[PDB]
């Protein structure tokens, strides 16, 4: 993605703070809930039938921490997001079948939860960087579809 | 449109939200002009700058609509009327925009009101954001 | 949901459909099904080839359904009240994929009825089946 | 894009056949009619406000038929359509500001405007290879967003 070196240095700083296992069972526990369609992927993680269940089942925990840590790892690797979610994106695509769109949704479910835990330190420019972030994950992870 | 459930958790969360309204309208306005350049095409003859005397009278503006319509859950098309007519007839408004604007506002709500911003909260405020959505680009329907 | 003048145009273009209308939805899901693949995975249980007597079977009740809405513009949420349990909450469709199917009964009119399918028409029968697809998924709203 | 060798010879065969006018004028009058935001980016054509004024318009068919040729353009090369787009997908982003979504319905637009004119001979499996078609133009035209 196109960034400049001072939002980089940003958008790192940001990662260091970052608990992959509290923000990442938060990220993928609220997509579950505000997205109910996407319970259809993870039938064997149980009972996921109200928010209360889902946000404190242990599956959905250790799933989203696996979830953020590919994640900050495409955060280290920016300048080449289509090699590190190569494998990720076939798996989704080809097994999985997860249309890409969900993709977007679950980048923008992350960034609210970023925006919770970090309050006013997680400013408009801060934001508008993680978009981009999160947007070329989306991508890379939709790239083979096409 | 909205379930029982949903319109009490959307009048509850609104009820914290109180008088910062017009605050966090205009701050989302201006998440979604940093985070989405293409939006603001449509604010030509705004100063779109941070601080700026017009984002932040605009955003009361845009916050004091909200608020009109978390008191008329039951009847959105008919409160929401002429917003509708100037988003879709006049301005023509991309339906894709609303999904932005959407994303910053509960993005601000979730910075101000951290633990007011529950899952179930989020989920409510997200289907009241999609309805509002929809009654404005009611025009292409 | 729909202005008076769609609702014409819909009762219309559905009348020159008339007994094609099952023909139209087991053509309109191989078209689905070959060009937007993920979609396959709803149907494990189906034989999915060209020809198919369970898709066959099948289109008859999506075009049935569909008949149904035609009769009833004024009243969707109940008309397809059972439809939208069956998709939203036992199935789980994405609504990603209410627009595939939207956009391949579109290319299958275009196919049969090219002197009736004129861009007023098309216009209308789009605004229609977006109005069906959100019945449908509104046990998400 | 992932076309066998027996899916580009059917996808060639069919674009022998395409008047680029007269698909072109079409697909872009029908896309302003059926999706009425769009007029917006397209206001010195003048008068627009019902579906006759729009079809009949003589800048309307024009342009249209310059989408087209373009559209023929990555036909001819689906080895390289990202290089075939490169200059579009800058117009497009950094003058006109048009969301890569509107791509995608243009593309849709063009495929229902195809089986129109083609009728029975646009079977389902000529316009599965075209949907790969049109979604490949419409991920190149997207490119220089991100
Ligand atoms: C930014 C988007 C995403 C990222 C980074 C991501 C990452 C991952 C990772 C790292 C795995 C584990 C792979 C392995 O262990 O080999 C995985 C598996 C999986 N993902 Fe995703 N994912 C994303 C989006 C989604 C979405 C939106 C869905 C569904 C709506 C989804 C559904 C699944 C499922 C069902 C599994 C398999 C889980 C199991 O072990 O049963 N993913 N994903
Ligand atoms: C929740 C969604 C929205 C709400 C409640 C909303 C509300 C409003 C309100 C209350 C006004 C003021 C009209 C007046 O002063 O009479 C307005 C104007 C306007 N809106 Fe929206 N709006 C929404 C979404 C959008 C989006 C997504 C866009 C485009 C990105 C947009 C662009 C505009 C523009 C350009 C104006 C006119 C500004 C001016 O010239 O003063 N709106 N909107
Ligand atoms: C205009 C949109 C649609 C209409 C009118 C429609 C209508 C129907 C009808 C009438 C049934 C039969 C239920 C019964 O036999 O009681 C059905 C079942 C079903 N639909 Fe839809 N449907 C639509 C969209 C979709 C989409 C987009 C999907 C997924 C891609 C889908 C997947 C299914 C499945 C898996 C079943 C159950 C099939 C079976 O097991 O017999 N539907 N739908
Ligand atoms: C598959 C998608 C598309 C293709 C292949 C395409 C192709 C083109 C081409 C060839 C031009 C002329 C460039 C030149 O002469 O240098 C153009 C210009 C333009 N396009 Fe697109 N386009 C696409 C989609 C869209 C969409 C969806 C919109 C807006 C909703 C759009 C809006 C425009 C406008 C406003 C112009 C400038 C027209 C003028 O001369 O005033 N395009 N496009
Ligand atoms: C994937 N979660
Ligand atoms: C409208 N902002
Ligand atoms: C449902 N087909
Ligand atoms: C571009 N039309």
């Amino acid at each position: 993605v196109q960034l400049s070196g001072e939002e980089k240095a940003a958008v790192l700083a940001l990662w260091d703070k970052v608990n992959e296992e509290e923000v990442g069972g938060e990220a993928l526990g609220r997509l579950l809930v505000v997205y109910p369609w996407t319970q259809r992927f993870f039938d064997s993680f149980g009972d996921l039938s109200n928010p209360g269940a889902v946000m404190g089942n242990p599956k959905v925990k250790a799933h989203g921490k696996k979830v953020l840590h590919s994640f900050g790892e495409g955060v280290h690797h920016l300048d080449n997001l289509k090699g590190t979610f190569a494998a990720l994106s076939e798996l989704h695509c080809d097994k999985l079948h997860v249309d890409p769109e969900n993709f977007r949704l679950l980048g923008n479910v992350l960034v609210v939860v970023l925006a919770r835990h970090f309050g006013k330190d997680f400013t408009p420019e801060l934001q508008a960087s993680y978009q981009k972030v999160v947007a070329g994950v989306a991508n890379a992870l939709a790239h083979k579809y096409h | 449109v909205l379930s029982a459930a949903d319109k009490t958790n959307v009048k509850a969360a609104w009820s914290k939200v109180g008088g910062h309204a017009g605050e966090y309208g205009a701050e989302a306005l201006e998440r979604m002009f940093l985070g989405f350049p293409t939006t603001k095409t449509y604010f030509p003859h705004f100063d779109l700058s941070h601080g700026s005397a017009q984002v932040k009278a605009h955003g009361k503006k845009v916050g004091d609509a909200l608020t009109l319509a978390v008191g008329h859950l039951d009847d959105l098309p008919g409160a929401l009327s002429n917003l509708s007519d100037l988003h879709a007839h006049k301005l023509r408004v991309d339906p894709v925009n609303f999904k932005l604007l959407s994303h910053c506002l509960l993005s601000t709500l979730a910075v101000h009101l951290p633990n007011d911003f529950t899952p179930a909260v989020h989920a409510s405020l997200d289907k009241f954001l999609s309805s509002v959505s929809t009654v404005l680009t009611s025009k292409y329907r």
